[PDB]
């Protein structure tokens, strides 16, 4: 009847970093997800809470998708009760979700020869992240007594990083695409099933 | 503990530019290495030139933090890899000089001509030249003049050159808390951590000792043999109580006893095992070997290889308008790359070569998850050792009849094991007293107790009471023999070949119990046994994180070297040679000379 736009979310031309992840809303929009179970394109595919499989009974209010680009070696630490680098400055998911996440390979459409060097990620940062919030600051790292005065020197550094994906490192090293469902059981009357 | 947080939170900082750097740096020497032109070796060299300047740069602003209040020992080992970096650490116009000086030496040594002094015209070179006339020749005066040439005109020339190049680098050295040339080259034998742990570089001055003293009656029997079998070729020369001349020990310098096989077989009227007209009829390509080295690797529980090894690795010669570098070796690119540069032939030697190769890629792959500082071996001798086991343990008939490549009914007899252990013996115990004088001697300058005026007389002394070698003609303190060789001349380090071969056997016995093999330890197979596997592994993953001892203790469970295992190893060819030298004298006597 209206289909609904999860082609616009995973056949996305452009992707976000990781410490500027985009967020979409999903409408009063009839969605169906055996067709997403049911394609050999992902290399990870677990759900927390609700059963893939019967998945097409249960209905929210609205829905959440979030995407972004990270390394190989670090799909493990987009799960509940994780710690790393990654979960602690950027994107920290709750101990109670309830939905789930894709990843899939994006090497021949991300890497190219020489570096590409226009995905960045946070390095450095006081607190932990308060999971579900986004910080984009500039700001330069204080790490000693002596405070900076923005410019970078001895125990002042610019919290960002970009990196270094290249066509020949290995499977570690290769850049993921990763979108990041969660649904949602508001006070208002649910809107749309499966 | 607040410089703690600082070296913390700068060395993840000098972690994620190191890498790309040297990423940066590796690819384009791989890229040189295979499509040599000029465009490529200037690529390496601006390439190298920024890492250098990076590195350099790192650690003079990294030279503002302290030891002493760091007490985690993860980071304060990359702190001591990082600040240790005094080779720039003197001033601008002596290293020029030391620079320029290397250059000299290195050209010197790589240009030195000899001509022949019956025939002017012809004059040859060290590669297509005196190294063949060593390894083949056989009349007496042809390899007395090929030495002597050398000798008479590498020495001259690069006699003064090391004089003042000694003090020049003591000067150097004593700028580390080092107080010579010495101690600066054993401080990679040091350790810190719990008691009993640590090592310093005083005791490898002994344990050496130790070692070379237990060693010595085996080579004083083979010594021995070789000496009462090198009289039918020379029977006016060869003292039997006496010590054997250095231009007859089929090297120039005398580093190997290999060649010497075709005038010292035990029993020649039956040819080694050589499989290689197996393989050619067979229908064996460059693929298959390094399949079956992986199906070895794989069988013992390790890990298989990357998929972008099999389409970014040179296996075989391009054999079209691409010239190369023909070398086997090993590349560790970083980011998860791993590849292996050899030319393939049908033949067994590279067939055990790529098993030695595949070993030193395996080694690399594993330390893959530790810092950045950290990704190396242990005591500079630990690479090799692991890469070489295989080698022995894919060689055994056992290993070849399991793979088909020989007839199923094939019985090994017994006089080829005499042949075979005498051709590893010539190779392997008959070059530990050459390395051991050399970096005693090389030591013992450095520090001072030989003066200008014994600088070569104290040489030709030691060789006849530590090796057994004589010199045929005099020679004063105008030459300089030492120098006539790879690694004097071009600042090699010389205690590795020791250190390996010390680590090997013992490796190998740690490995063979652990498979519960009977019988003789030289036909061990480790082939199908996860428990060997497991514990080498639980060994090569650590790197530079630990001390080397508990790297040595995770597989053989001892806490320095043993020799034991050597002597293990060449037990029936010790029990033969001891039958063979029964109307023959044993040792030696150092008051003769051929030219008295
Ligand atoms: C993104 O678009 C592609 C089309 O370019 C979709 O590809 C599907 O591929 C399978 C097999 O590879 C075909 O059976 C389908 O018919 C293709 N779909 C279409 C619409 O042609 C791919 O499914 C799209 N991604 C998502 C998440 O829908
Ligand atoms: C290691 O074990 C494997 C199987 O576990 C052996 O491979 C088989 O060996 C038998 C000989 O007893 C052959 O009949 C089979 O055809 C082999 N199968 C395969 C798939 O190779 C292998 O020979 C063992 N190697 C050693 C050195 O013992
Ligand atoms: C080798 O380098 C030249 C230029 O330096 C280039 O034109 C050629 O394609 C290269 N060959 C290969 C096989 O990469
Ligand atoms: C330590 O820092 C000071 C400035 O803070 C600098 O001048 C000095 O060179 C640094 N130490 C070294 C060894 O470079």
């Amino acid at each position: 009847t209206n289909l609904c736009p999860f082609g616009e979310v995973f056949n996305a031309t452009r992707f976000a970093s990781v410490y500027a992840w985009n967020r979409k809303r999903i409408s009063n929009c009839v969605a169906d997800y055996s067709v997403l179970y049911n394609s050999a394109s992902f290399s990870t595919f677990k759900c927390y809470g609700v059963s893939p499989t019967k998945l097409n009974d249960l209905c929210f209010t609205n829905v959440y998708a979030d995407s972004f680009v990270i390394r190989g070696d670090e799909v493990r630490q987009i799960a509940p009760g994780q710690t790393g680098k990654i979960a602690d400055y950027n994107y920290k998911l709750p101990d109670d979700f309830t939905g789930c996440v894709i990843a899939w390979n994006s090497n021949n459409l991300d890497s190219k020869v020489g570096g590409n060097y226009n995905y960045r990620y946070r390095l450095f940062r006081k607190s932990n992240l308060k999971p579900f919030e986004r910080d984009i600051s500039t700001e330069i790292y204080q790490a000693g007594s002596k405070p900076c005065n923005g410019v970078e020197g001895f125990n002042c550094y610019f919290p960002l990083q970009s990196y270094g994906f290249q066509p020949t490192n290995g499977v570690g090293y290769q850049p993921y695409r990763v979108v990041v469902l969660s649904f949602e059981l508001l006070h208002a009357p649910a809107t749309v099933c499966g | 503990s607040i410089i703690e947080e600082q070296a913390k939170t700068f060395l993840d900082k000098f972690n994620q530019e190191a890498e790309d750097l040297s990423y940066q740096s590796a690819l384009a020497s791989w890229n040189y290495n295979t499509n040599i032109t000029e465009e490529n070796a200037q690529k390496m060299n601006e390439a190298a030139a920024k890492w250098s300047a990076f590195y350099e740069e790192q650690s003079k602003l990294a030279k503002n933090y302290s030891l002493q209040e760091v007490q985690n020992l993860t980071i304060k080992r990359q702190l001591q890899a990082l600040q240790q970096s005094g080779s720039s650490a003197l001033s601008a116009d002596k290293n020029k000089q030391l620079n320029t000086i290397l250059n000299t030496m290195s050209t010197i040594y790589s240009t030195g001509k000899v001509c022949n002094p019956k025939n002017p015209q012809e004059c040859l070179l060290l590669e297509p030249g005196l190294d063949d006339i060593m390894a083949t020749s056989t009349d007496y005066n042809e390899r007395l003049w090929a030495w002597e040439g050398w000798r008479a005109e590498v020495g001259k020339q690069l006699r003064p050159l090391y004089e003042e190049y000694v003090v020049l680098k003591n000067e150097m050295a004593r700028a580390n808390n080092y107080e010579d040339y010495g101690d600066y080259w054993r401080g990679d034998y040091e350790a810190e951590g719990a008691d009993g742990y640590n090592y310093n570089g005083n005791q490898l001055i002994e344990d050496v000792e130790r070692t070379f003293k237990e060693i010595k009656p085996l080579y004083e029997q083979l010594h021995a043999y070789v000496r009462t079998k090198l009289m039918n070729t020379y029977p006016s020369y060869i003292s039997p109580t006496g010590c054997l001349p250095a231009h007859l020990l089929g090297d120039m310098w005398g580093r190997f006893w290999t060649n010497l096989y075709p005038l010292t077989v035990p029993f020649g009227q039956k040819p080694n095992i050589d499989v290689t007209d197996a393989m050619v009829n067979q229908g064996w390509n460059a693929e298959r070997i390094f399949k079956e080295a992986e199906k070895f690797f794989v069988s013992v529980g390790l890990p298989y290889m990357t998929q972008g090894f099999w389409e970014n690795s040179m296996l075989t010669d391009p054999g079209d308008d691409r010239k190369v570098v023909c070398h086997p070796t090993a590349w560790d690119l970083g980011k998860g790359d791993f590849r292996i540069k050899m030319c393939t032939k049908v033949t067994m030697d590279n067939f055990l070569t790529a098993h030695h190769e595949m070993g030193h890629i395996q080694y690399d792959m594993a330390y893959a998850t530790q810092p950045f500082l950290l990704r190396n071996g242990a005591n500079e001798g630990f690479h090799e050792a692991v890469g070489e086991i295989m080698s022995l343990s894919a060689a055994t008939p056992e290993h070849l009849k399991s793979i088909g490549l020989l007839p199923s009914d094939f019985q090994e007899d017994n006089e080829t094991e005499i042949n075979f252990l005498l051709k590893q013996a010539l190779t392997i115990v008959g070059t530990l007293p050459f390395t051991y004088m050399l970096e005693k001697w090389r030591w013992m300058v450095f520090k001072g107790d030989i003066p200008k005026e014994q600088w070569m007389e104290k040489w030709w002394e030691m060789k006849r009471e530590i090796v057994g070698v004589v010199e045929p003609l005099p020679h004063d303190e105008t030459y300089c023999d030492p120098a006539a060789l790879f690694h004097v001349s071009n600042d090699y380090s010389f205690i590795r070949y020791y250190t390996r071969t010390i680590y090997q056997f013992q490796f190998q016995e740690a490995l063979c119990q652990a498979a519960k093999h009977d019988g003789p330890l030289h036909k061990c197979d480790i082939s199908n046994s996860t428990e060997a596997g497991q514990k080498l592994l639980n060994m090569l993953r650590l790197g530079k994180s630990e001390p080397w001892t508990l790297a040595l203790e995770n597989v053989v469970g001892a806490r320095n070297m043993d020799v034991r295992p050597l002597l293990n190893y060449f037990e029936p060819l010790s029990v033969w040679l001891k039958e063979q030298n029964k109307n023959s004298f044993v040792g030696w006597n150092t008051d003769w000379s051929p030219y008295a």
